[PDB]
């Protein structure tokens, strides 16, 4: 009861995968060769087997053999099983038409049989975790060949999906537009709740909240964990209002297209900071409303607000969270659009959220992940099919897609469906 | 898992070879005698990238050596690292190219290309998945620039999909030592337009430059030259060998780089380069690392790129790392200097971050910048060829070998289309 | 009670028979002189003399002195009886007509004496195990030679017999295909159920489950013998439903001619994979459907099932069994006929599988023999009688038959009788 | 069990022949002196199918040795080997056969067969069961070539069913001693054509090209060349005097090897081959035993293979190995090369292997061709032949022995009808 599929594919995903399992074995008290020392609150991230070892519901899939041959390699190589985690031999290249025509079409076949065997050892199954990179060709490519067929193959199940964006500055590639816009028909048609994140706007909130002056990936990875575990929480253990994977959706997503949903974590904070501030419900509820700690470098107060869920966890009371929103509520900068009168989603959970001994973010008694749905969201699809039409307009890198067997007209068929949703959340703003 | 072949051709890419061997060999901590020495399991876990396995766990390179006289595989094969290679893979004449690129292109090497390029086949077979070729060479004289793009013109109608990768030094006019590198440089520049995926411009003139303005060096000779190009040649392959924070293989540095499929001639850089009297008063941090790699003294090709417009710029790192840092200087860069970058592309740097820094360095940047300065580069030897081709000096050693004086005519054609497509985009 | 007789033809029997006598040695807890330290669970396979010496129920039978020679001198020197591991001079040269008409008509009436010295040593025995190679020419010929003279000497007598067959690409031979051709009267008139069994199948189960990456024929015999131990498994112990070898062929063959079953095992698992698998009773039913587990080249799904006799052993019970066949019922890719609505029978015995202790293959509380006829196998006929049509269109290699006193007309009665074979299995699809 | 009668004709055959007794008394552990001295049983389990035994445990081999001359039968007995031989088995005459086919065939030879087939029925008589006869001789000069198909035509018609195996030496056009060559190996292939139920072409320029490219051998002696015969010789018959996961008597390749009667005439060759600096570079392993195995440059007759199709190929391997991989790359091969076999049989390798590898190998492979290929080596032989018979030149030495000059007009029409069968199936 209460499964999740976790897939990471690329390396942007895997590494947040490593991050996310270094998570969850640490807050279920899981060692890092599977065993448990000394109530089923782990069911939904690990298969019990009968020896006494869990094994985790995951899948890690990579084009090439480096970044799983470390996990094959570290200190979790004991923990998953050893075809689960899955490697071809020829990297997509930063190139969506090898992720998804040339490269990915070998692999899927062993990805999706071994889906198979965890989704038939599932004794009912709420949804799937999809984790990827929309700038990478693995990312891309992949996580849109493989979404199509779990779109077919499991039409019913919610796919969540965590997805790292493109920055307004920040890049790590020239094709990383290209890759973007290629992707935003499997977020369209073949997801049901897709978490964009931004590398610029956590390493703005590392800098500013956490006093690192120059973070690595591991300390990004680390907050982008914190948030899958803040939503799952419910699915895991006890709580005052606890949400299901569906209970989710049905407060955030309006419209069938509209599922884009922003997403943010308090109180992010050093351990050196959180003893001089007392970090009560009402600071952390109102910490999730500034600019500052928005995870995608977009301004909410340029948008309107359909749904908050306010998903709290630790020690935190109903009493607090409604007089809180009261306050939220009062707010005239906080706008929200005028046919969502309730506009509030509440979950409150008794677990705190685990520290990671290693990490740079304080223990803390309580915190919140908010996930909120904005019109504030289409400036970053605003930004980066700006950066698409200056490099289409030249075909600046084009015979690398159309050479590895893509029609050149899906260049125009994805600026196009990226023009109607960037039209749909301007169009439910008024 | 990614196997690269590598290919030397005439004295000089024997020479930048050789020392390549010298150098990945320390990486990998592999003894001169073929066997493994090294600290680390990350020497040892990607070491059928450029070696394969033999009995007795040593270690045999997986290198062709190429020339038309026995006196540089001598050279080779007696030298610091000569015991390490295949004895069956020095593949070798008698008489030599006579600096002739029509003896190298249709006699002297189009005799030995059969026995070549079935060995070729020996190491590509025994192959699990090849990613590429990996082909050093000089562009003056005959041996390189001749039977080395009959070589790659071979490889590459045989392997059409994998990467072929050369590194391509060339002759300018204040470096020379041959009155006909004008010629031999227009016929071998024809061949590398059309078939390489890559090709990395190398300049002697520039090679010196570093030594005197950086390195500060007071007699600079071919084997100081020949490190810093093997600095750069094991760079850009770092990350099929060694894990990195972001992973970049040959080819996702190929659809980065090359906007337009011809535009791939790039020109090479490395970072730190010091003085051994001034290392003690420099910090290797990353925007002292960048400020470097971006110097118009710092890279490998006499193209002063503030006399064009960077394409691309891909800035491979090596070294524990902040990706904070490296965005922030990848950025602060081509906002700083923005009229030095094409402003139809929204962002012209890759990156990419190995957690490996070479041995001795606590960091390492490898710079290769595609710049439509590039065609300074082409249009000076183009100039030089054409002084001489209207009064056909020369010529008679040339035809003597059966060529035409109308291929003279169609290279020289093809190098100012080359030239015209990168003046086109500045 | 319960005897069985098994006869080990050429090379390819003789040795699947020093595995199969490794394993019921192992199971019985006999040792390889033939001893017993310390209940009639032996009695199926070994006779017992007043010494307390256990001597199998097998003849070896080759008709070069090679591979007996070794049997003759190994581990099991002192095992068998000296005159039922029996030579000739002369090699049978990988031609029917060597093993049937010229020199195998030498020993055969010494072959026949051993058996009736057998026969004689049962009260009701069983049947006979009868193991062969298709291309051999001891294989083929003599035992369509022997075949014959046991179906008028022992005519009510179940004859089971496990076959070598061809590949689709993996042969040993340029004359393979003339010799299973010829050797297809042998199964068709003179045999009850025939188990097919393919090298290079087997070869693709070594490298994808015991992740062996260049397996030797020690491997191969080790899993050959482990479904006969697991076939024989009711004769030989207590079970919570023990299947009859009669029971058994009532429910696998529908019609006189269509006895042919594929078979598979599960868990083909080792010992670095046992730990993180679930290996539940519904797992290991649902690998014997995977074609990535048949011992046959061919695809179960370009088929219909006919029946599946479901033999499982250890710790099993008829609840779990129960359950994991409703959900092969539900499954559409696995397709039964339609005049077979009952379609599974099951079978469970107390017995976990045996450990050779020189193999890959794990220890496992479970596992499951499936044996089933299937539409699916007339594939593996339509593959070898192509290769057989291209050599006898030329006449190939007919001379050297022809030449040992073999009628040519032969082998059009061959191709013609396999034509009528493949003809039985595509009509009872429909 | 199985033996096997061992014949030896003329200079050629008793020196193969006197190198292979030194090969395979190695193999079975005898002594110079006859004495069994070896490692294992496995060495005396077999040692029947070449040897008979002897009070003290002494161990004779099955040879017969038939010359027309004493001086190779006194290079033999006084050699490395030559006690080893019985007294009786040694069959000559005085005067030799002046490299006439017709002195062997019809006055000299036909005199003493009379002398040597009662020696080949004492040993066939002291066998147990025999499996067939294993002739060593030259299809050059007279002894070999006349008096060894006159003892072909003896033992055929004596034993018609037992196997007829012969290991045969035939001329080529750079490496030739004698002028009359190309007559004597004319007059011999029509007797090997119907008699033979296999015959091994070897040529003596193959035998150094093996020599010079792959051993690099300084100076290739005839004792380097018969050193590679018998290898192949020990190859063959491997499978019946040592076990194995695959066995395969001489019938069992016959009946595979030879679709229709008359081609049998296979191409030998062995692997691994090595020049003895190099050995170090190497892996033994099977995917790359077979890669030499298969090459053009191994092959023991002058024919590259490129310029037909295999109709049979035959792989006796050696050692400990996986029959998946060996299965993988008899498979490998003629898929990635399916142009060289013919495609009306739908697998045309035969593979075979024994547990027991060579002394001091750790795996070997002993290859065996039939090729249209082998057409090349007739053609050549017959046009050879046709100049001088055109003009009737030095046939008054043969037909001063009674020939017919019907019967060189017999024997080209055979010859051309030979390689008219192997065209045809190309
Ligand atoms: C204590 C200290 O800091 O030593 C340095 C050093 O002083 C300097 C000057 C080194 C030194 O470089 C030179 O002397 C040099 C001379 C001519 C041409 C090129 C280099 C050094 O020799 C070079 C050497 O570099 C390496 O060992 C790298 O692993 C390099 N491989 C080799 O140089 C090499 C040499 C012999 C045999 C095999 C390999 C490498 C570079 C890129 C990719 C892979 C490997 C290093 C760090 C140093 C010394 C030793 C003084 C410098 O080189 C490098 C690549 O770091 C030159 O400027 C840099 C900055 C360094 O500070
Ligand atoms: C230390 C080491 O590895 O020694 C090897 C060796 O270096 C190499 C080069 C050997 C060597 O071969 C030659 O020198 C050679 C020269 C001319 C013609 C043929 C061979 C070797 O002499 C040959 C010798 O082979 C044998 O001993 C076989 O059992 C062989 N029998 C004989 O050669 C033999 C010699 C004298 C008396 C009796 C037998 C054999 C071959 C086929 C079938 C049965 C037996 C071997 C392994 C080696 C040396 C000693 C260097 C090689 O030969 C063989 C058959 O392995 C040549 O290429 C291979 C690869 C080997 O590695
Ligand atoms: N936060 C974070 N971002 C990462 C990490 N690894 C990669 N990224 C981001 O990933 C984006 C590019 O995607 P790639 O890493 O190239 O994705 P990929 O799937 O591996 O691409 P391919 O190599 O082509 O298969 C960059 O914008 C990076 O900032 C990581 O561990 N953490
Ligand atoms: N799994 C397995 N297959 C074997 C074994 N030995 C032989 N085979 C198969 O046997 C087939 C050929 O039959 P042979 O081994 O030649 O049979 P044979 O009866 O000994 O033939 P003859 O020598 O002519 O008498 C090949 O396709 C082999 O793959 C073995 O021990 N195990
Ligand atoms: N970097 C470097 N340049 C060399 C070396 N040897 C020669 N060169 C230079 O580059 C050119 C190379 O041409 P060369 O290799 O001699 O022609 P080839 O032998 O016919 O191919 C020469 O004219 C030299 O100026 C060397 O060891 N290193
Ligand atoms: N491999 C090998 N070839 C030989 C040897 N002796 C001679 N030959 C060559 O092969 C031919 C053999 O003919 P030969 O045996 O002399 O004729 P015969 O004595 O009348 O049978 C000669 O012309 C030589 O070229 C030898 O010891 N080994
Ligand atoms: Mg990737
Ligand atoms: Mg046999």
């Amino acid at each position: 009861m209460r499964e999740c599929i976790s897939i990471h594919v690329g390396q942007a995903g895997v590494q947040i995968g490593n991050a996310c399992w270094e998570l969850y074995c640490l807050e279920h008290g899981i060692q890092p060769d599977g065993q448990m020392p000394s109530d089923d609150s782990f069911n939904t991230f690990f298969s019990e087997t009968g020896a006494g070892k869990h094994v985790p519901r995951a899948v890690f899939v990579d084009l090439e053999p480096t970044v799983i041959d470390e996990v094959r390699t570290g200190t979790y190589r004991q923990l998953f099983h050893p075809e689960q985690l899955i490697t071809g031999k020829e990297d997509a290249a930063n190139n969506y038409a090898r992720g998804h025509y040339t490269i990915g079409k070998e692999i899927i076949d062993l990805v999706l049989d071994r889906i198979r065997k965890l989704a038939d050892q599932c004794t009912g199954l709420q949804g799937f975790l999809v984790f990827h990179s929309f700038g990478g060709g693995t990312g891309s490519g992949f996580t849109s060949l493989l979404m199509e067929r779990l779109s077919v193959d499991y039409g019913k199940k919610s796919k969540l999906e965590f997805s790292i964006y493109p920055a307004p500055q920040v890049s790590t590639a020239v094709v990383e537009p290209y890759n973007s816009i290629l992707t935003t028909h499997t977020t369209l048609e073949h997801s049901d709740c897709a978490f964009m994140v931004d590398n610029e706007a956590i390493y703005d909130i590392c800098r500013r909240n956490l006093d690192i002056e120059r973070p690595t990936y591991t300390n990004l990875n680390r907050l982008i964990s914190q948030i899958v575990s803040s939503i799952t929480a419910s699915l895991r253990f006890d709580g005052a209002l606890n949400v299901d994977l569906t209970e989710f959706q049905t407060n955030l997503v309006p419209y069938p297209r509209i599922h884009f949903p922003l997403a943010t974590y308090a109180p992010v904070i050093s351990a050196e900071k959180a003893y001089h501030e007392q970090l009560s419900v009402a600071e952390i509820t109102n910490a999730c409303f500034e600019p500052a700690n928005q995870m995608v470098k977009c301004d909410p107060r340029h948008g309107k607000y359909m749904a908050c869920c306010l998903l709290y966890r630790g020690d935190v009371v109903p009493k607090d969270v409604n007089a809180a929103i009261a306050t939220i509520k009062t707010k005239r900068s906080i706008q929200f659009v005028d046919w969502c009168p309730t506009g509030f989603k509440v979950g409150i959970n008794y677990q705190p959220p685990t520290v990671v001994p290693g990490g740079d973010l304080a223990k803390v008694q309580r915190a919140v992940c908010m996930l909120s749905n904005t019109t504030a969201i289409a400036e970053a699809w605003a930004r980066l099919d700006h950066k698409f039409d200056l490099m289409y307009a030249k075909r600046a890198f084009v015979h690398w897609y159309v050479g590895e067997g893509m029609e050149e007209g899906e260049f125009s068929e994805a600026r196009e469906d990226m023009a109607a949703l960037e039209k749909d959340y301007e169009e439910v703003g008024v | 898992m990614r196997e690269i072949v590598h290919i030397q051709a005439g004295q000089c890419g024997n020479q930048i070879g050789a020392k390549f061997w010298e150098v990945i060999s320390d990486e990998h901590g592999i003894d001169p005698t073929g066997s493994y020495h090294g600290d680390s399991d990350l020497q040892l876990e990607r070491i059928n990238v450029y070696y394969n396995e033999a009995a007795g766990n040593k270690y045999v390179p997986r290198a062709i050596l190429v020339d038309l006289e026995p006196g540089t595989m001598d050279s080779v094969r007696s030298g610091p690292f000569g015991q390490i290679f295949r004895p069956d893979n020095f593949v070798f004449g008698q008489s030599g190219a006579g600096n002739n690129w029509a003896k190298g292109h249709y006699t002297e090497g189009a005799e030995l290309v059969d026995s070549v390029l079935d060995v070729v086949r020996k190491e590509s077979e025994s192959c699990d998945c090849l990613q590429g070729f990996q082909l050093t060479h000089s562009l003056g004289g005959g041996t390189g620039s001749g039977m080395g793009t009959l070589l790659i013109s071979k490889i590459r109608e045989e392997y059409p999909d994998r990467i072929m990768n050369t590194f391509s030094v060339m002759p300018s006019p204040k470096v020379s030592d041959t009155v006909v590198e004008p010629y031999n440089a227009t016929l071998s520049v024809h061949q590398l337009v059309e078939n390489t995926d890559e090709t990395y411009s190398i300049d002697n003139e520039a090679l010196y430059d570093i030594c005197f303005r950086t390195l500060k060096l007071t007699t600079p000779t071919y084997g100081d030259l020949n490190h810093l190009v093997s600095a750069t040649m094991s760079g850009v392959t770092t990350c099929l060998r060694f894990p990195g924070q972001l992973n970049a293989d040959l080819r996702k540095l190929a659809v980065n780089m090359v906007p337009f499929p011809r535009l791939h001639f790039f020109m090479p850089g490395f970072a730190p380069l010091t003085s051994r009297g001034s290392q003690q008063y420099r910090a290797l941090t990353v925007p002292e690392l960048t400020q470097q790699m971006f110097d118009s003294k710092n890279m490998m090709a006499a193209c002063d790129p503030r006399h064009g417009r960077y394409l691309t710029v891909a800035a491979i790192f090596r070294g524990r790392m902040s990706m904070k840092e490296v965005d922030e200087q990848m950025l602060n860069v081509q906002n700083k200097n923005s009229s030095y970058f094409v402003e139809w592309i929204p962002n012209n740097v890759k990156t990419a971050v190995c957690d490996i820094p070479p041995r001795g360095l606590k960091m390492s940047a490898t710079f290769i910048g595609n710049s439509t300065a590039i065609q300074e580069l082409f249009k000076r030897i183009s100039e030089q060829f054409t002084a001489m081709f209207r009064r056909k000096a020369f010529l008679h050693w040339y035809t003597g070998e059966g060529m035409d004086e109308m291929e003279f005519t169609e290279a020289e054609s093809n190098m100012n289309d080359l030239v015209s497509e990168y003046q086109q985009y500045q």
